[PDB]
RNA sequence: AGCGUGUGCCUACCCUACGCCGGCAGGCGCGGGUAACCCGUUGAACCCCAUUCGUGAUGGGGAUCGGGGAUUGCAAUUAUUCCCCAUGAACGAGGAAUUCCCAGUAAGUGCGGGUCAUAAGCUUGCGUUGAUUAAGUCCCUGCCC
RNA sequence: GGGCACCACCAGGAGUGGAGCCUGCGGCUUAAUUUGACUCAACACGGGAAACCUCACCCGGCCCGGACACGGACAGGAUUGACAGAUUGAUA
C-alpha cells in the first residue's frame, strides 16, 4: 500500500512566540534623587525566590514565576 | 565437629560423579564418616517451539531440553578438613554448594 | 539537546573518571543507575554521548540491547579542556595497574 | 532471598550468551575464536580465545582493561 | 406515573449521599463507585453543574462535551446536555432520569447499523 | 503540561509492559524459567544457553 | 494416576495448607515452600455400588434472553471472567462427497505446560479404561525403477 | 511392463459433511472494520485467546528524542517553564 496525503486541518496553529522586552531589571527599582532605591515588586515569600526573584504585579494577584505561588 | 552437607548441581553426569568419587576418596583418605552421595530426582525442563520464524508450512516444531542432576554428600568433621578437600575439588560446571545444618 | 549545566558537569565528571560508559538505550527510564543522587535521566546519558560521538570523542559499540562507548585521545583532551583538569589527571583505563 | 536452580542454570546460560556475541561483535576484526567463563567464589575469571591476543591486549593493555571495565558495568557484579 | 428508582424518587436521590446510593446500584456501579472517581470525572461533573447553573429559568442548559464514554450516569446529571464522543462526532445526549446507573457510552453508537448490498463476485 | 501527559499511560501489565531483551519485540514471547526472549531469538541462542535437542 | 509448574534484573504479576464468615461465586486472619523438604500420600474424571425417571423434544440438549451478587483491572457499555434464580431454540444419527488409523494402537476420560493483571471450545504433553479388523494388493490416488 | 505407500486401497473402527455454538477465510457494510498467506505445500496459521498497551487502521491534540559543520542573532539577554481568566475531551 501506499501512504495517502489527505493534508488539510485548521490552516496554521501558530506556535507561542515569547515577548522582547528591553531592559526588565530596571522596572523593578525606583529611585530618587538621594540616591535611594526602592523595589517596587514585592519578594515572594518562599525559601529559594527570597531577595531577587520578584512577583508578577497582575490586575488582581501576585504570582512568583519560580514556583507558582499566587497571592490576591 | 560439625554435620556439614555438600550439595553438588550439574548439567552432565560424568564431570559430576567425577568431582564426586574424588570428594569421596578424599574425605575417606583422612579416616572421616562419609554418607552418601545420594543423588536426587534428575530435573528435566522443556521448552517447545514453532521451526518456522513466520507462520507459512507444515506444522513442525522443536522440543529444547535440558537436565540438571544432583548429588548430596553428609560428612562429620570440623570446617578446616572440609574446606582442604573442597578446595581441589572446583571443576567446570559443577556448582558446590557447603552448608552446617 | 537541552539539559542543565550540571548534568552535562556530571556525566562528563564520571566517563573522564572511569573512560568507559554503558547505558541500556531506555528513553523512559527516570535516572542512571550510576547516576544516583544528581538526579541524571538516561535520556541525557544517551543524547550526551551521541553528541560526543559525532564529533570523534568516543568511540561506540552496540550489543543486544546496550549502549558500550570508549573514551579517545581527542577525547581526553577535549574533557580535560573542557572541565579545567590538571595535566596530572588521567583515567582510570591509562593506568595500567 | 535467593532464586531456584532452575533459574540459576537459565541465568548463567543467558549471560554466557550474551557476552559471547558482545565479545563477537567487540573482537570480530582479532579473530575472535570464543569466551571460556570459570567461575570461582574469589574472581569470576573470563579466558578470550582469539587468533592474535596483541590487538585483544592493545598497547600496554589498555583494550582489554577497557573490556574489563564494562562488563562490570554491563552485568553489575563488583568490582 | 412520578418517577422512582427502586422505590426512591428524585428529590430524595438528590438529597442522598454516595455511600447511600451505593446500595441502590448494582453490583459493577457499586464497586465503581467503592473504587472511587477520578479527577478527570470530578472535573466532568463540576463543568456541568457549572452549565445548569448559568441557564435561563426556561431554557436548557449549554451543551458540555467529553470523552468519557466510561461515566457512569448520578442523579444530579439529570436534566443536562452532554455531547459524548464516539471516536468521530460528539453526540448530543439529554440526560433522562431513567438513565440512572448506566454508562455514558451507551447513549452514543460507535457504529452505523449494517444495510446489506449485492454479494460480490468473491461469494460463492 | 507536557510532563504529566508524556508516558502517562500505565504498562504495570499486558504485552505493553513485556518485550525480548534482545531484540525489543512484544510478540511471541517465552516467560517460562525467565528467559524473556522470543520464539526466534531463543532458537537462534538456544545452545549457547544450554537447551539440546534429544527428541 | 502420570508428566510438570511455583515468590520474577527492568517487572508491577507465585503455588497454596489450616481456622472463622457466606447458600455460592468469594472475604478475612494466620503459616509453609526459591522446593524428593510445602501445597502433596497431587483423595482427578471416566469406571464401580445403590436411588429416582420411564420412550414423552421427556428429569435428553442447553442455545437465546430477564433480574440480582462477586472478583481482575486506571477503566468492564459492544455483556473480561465467575456465581444464583428464571427462560428453555434447533437437534430423533445426518445427501453428493470426504478424513485419520494396525496394539497399550483407535476411541472414551480427565490432568499439567504455552498464552495468562483477568484466561481455553486452541495447541503441546501426561496418565486412566481399552477394542473390532488385517499380516494382503496394485483396482483407485500418488511417487519412483 | 514392474516396485512401493493406511498423507493409497482392501477388511473394519471413529468419524467429518446435517443441528446449535465457538473460532479462522471470503464477501457485504464502515470513518476505520490494519495486514500476510489461497491445492497437497493458505483458511484454532503468523505461536494472532486484540477492553487500554499490543497496533501496524480511523478521528483529534501535544513533543523533538532534527547529531554535526557553516552563517545570523545574543549577558543592554539566545532561550526555558508557569499561576489566574479565556480556551480545550483534558490540570496539553
Ligand atoms: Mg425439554
Ligand atoms: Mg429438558
Ligand atoms: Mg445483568
Ligand atoms: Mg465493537
Ligand atoms: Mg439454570
Ligand atoms: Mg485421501
Ligand atoms: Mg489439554
Ligand atoms: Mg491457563
Ligand atoms: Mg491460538
Ligand atoms: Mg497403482
Ligand atoms: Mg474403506
Ligand atoms: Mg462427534
Ligand atoms: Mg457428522
Ligand atoms: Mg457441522
Ligand atoms: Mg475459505
Ligand atoms: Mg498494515
Ligand atoms: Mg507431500
Ligand atoms: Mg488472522
Ligand atoms: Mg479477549
Ligand atoms: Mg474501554
Ligand atoms: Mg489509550
Ligand atoms: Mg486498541
Ligand atoms: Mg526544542
Ligand atoms: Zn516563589
Ligand atoms: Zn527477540
Amino acid at each position: 500500500k501506499k501512504r495517502k496525503k489527505k493534508s488539510c486541518t485548521t490552516p496554521k496553529k501558530n506556535k507561542h512566540k515569547r515577548k522582547k522586552v528591553k531592559l526588565a531589571v530596571l522596572k523593578y527599582y525606583k529611585v530618587d534623587e538621594n540616591g535611594k532605591i526602592s523595589r517596587l515588586r514585592r519578594e515572594c515569600p518562599s525559601d529559594e525566590c527570597g531577595a531577587g526573584v520578584f512577583m508578577a504585579s497582575h490586575f488582581d494577584r501576585h504570582y512568583c514565576g519560580k514556583c507558582c505561588l499566587t497571592y490576591c | 565437629i560439625h554435620r556439614i552437607r555438600i550439595t553438588l548441581t550439574s548439567r552432565n553426569v560424568k564431570s559430576l560423579e567425577k568431582v564426586c568419587a574424588d570428594l569421596i576418596r578424599g574425605a575417606k583418605e583422612k579416616n572421616l564418616k562419609v554418607k552418601g552421595p545420594v543423588r536426587m530426582p534428575t530435573k528435566t525442563l522443556r521448552i517447545t517451539t514453532r521451526k518456522t520464524p513466520c507462520g507459512e508450512g507444515s506444522k513442525t516444531w522443536d522440543r529444547f531440553q535440558m537436565r540438571i542432576h544432583k548429588r548430596l554428600i553428609d560428612l562429620h568433621s570440623p570446617s578446616e578438613i572440609v574446606k582442604q578437600i573442597t578446595s581441589i575439588s572446583i571443576e567446570p560446571g559443577v556448582e558446590v554448594e557447603v552448608t552446617i545444618a | 539537546m537541552l539539559m542543565p549545566k550540571k548534568n552535562r558537569i556530571a556525566i562528563y565528571e564520571l566517563l573522564f573518571k572511569e573512560g568507559v560508559m554503558v547505558a541500556k538505550k531506555d528513553v523512559h527510564m527516570p535516572k542512571h543507575p550510576e547516576l544516583a543522587d544528581k538526579n541524571v535521566p538516561n535520556l541525557h546519558v544517551m543524547k550526551a554521548m551521541q553528541s560526543l560521538k559525532s564529533r570523534g570523542y568516543v568511540k561506540e559499540q552496540f550489543a543486544w540491547r546496550h549502549f558500550y562507548w570508549y573514551l579517545t585521545n581527542e577525547g581526553i583532551q577535549y574533557l580535560r579542556d573542557y572541565l579545567h583538569l590538571p595535566p596530572e589527571i588521567v583515567p582510570a583505563t591509562l593506568r595500567r595497574s | 532471598v535467593q532464586i531456584s536452580k532452575k533459574r540459576k542454570f537459565v541465568a548463567d546460560g543467558i549471560f554466557k550468551a550474551e557476552l559471547n556475541e558482545f565479545l563477537t561483535r567487540e573482537l570480530a576484526e582479532d579473530g575472535y575464536s570464543g569466551v571460556e567463563v570459570r567461575v570461582t567464589p574469589t574472581r569470576t575469571e573470563i579466558i578470550i580465545l582469539a587468533t592474535r591476543t596483541q590487538n585483544v591486549l592493545g598497547e600496554k593493555g589498555r583494550r582489554i582493561r577497557e573490556l574489563t571495565a564494562v562488563v562490570q558495568k554491563r552485568f553489575g557484579f563488583p568490582e | 406515573r412520578k418517577f422512582t428508582y427502586r422505590g426512591v424518587d428524585l428529590d430524595q436521590l438528590l438529597d442522598m449521599s454516595y455511600e447511600q446510593l451505593m446500595q441502590l446500584y448494582s453490583a459493577r456501579q457499586r464497586r465503581r463507585l467503592n473504587r472511587g472517581l477520578r479527577r478527570k470525572q470530578h472535573s466532568l461533573l463540576k463543568r456541568l453543574r457549572k452549565a445548569k447553573k448559568e441557564a435561563p429559568p426556561m431554557e436548557k442548559p449549554e451543551v458540555v462535551k467529553t470523552h468519557l464514554r466510561d461515566m457512569i450516569i448520578l442523579p444530579e446529571m439529570v436534566g443536562s446536555m452532554v455531547g459524548v464522543y464516539n471516536g468521530k462526532t460528539f453526540n448530543q445526549v439529554e440526560i433522562k432520569p431513567e438513565m440512572i446507573g448506566h454508562y455514558l457510552g451507551e447513549f452514543s453508537i460507535t457504529y452505523k447499523p449494517v444495510k446489506h448490498g449485492r454479494p460480490g463476485i468473491g461469494a460463492t | 503540561g507536557h510532563q504529566q501527559l508524556y508516558w502517562s499511560h500505565p504498562r504495570k501489565f499486558g504485552q505493553g509492559s513485556r518485550s525480548c531483551r534482545v531484540c525489543s519485540n512484544r510478540h511471541g514471547l517465552i516467560r517460562k524459567y525467565g528467559l524473556n526472549m522470543c520464539r526466534q531469538c531463543f532458537r537462534q541462542y538456544a545452545k549457547d544457553i544450554g537447551f539440546i535437542k534429544l527428541d
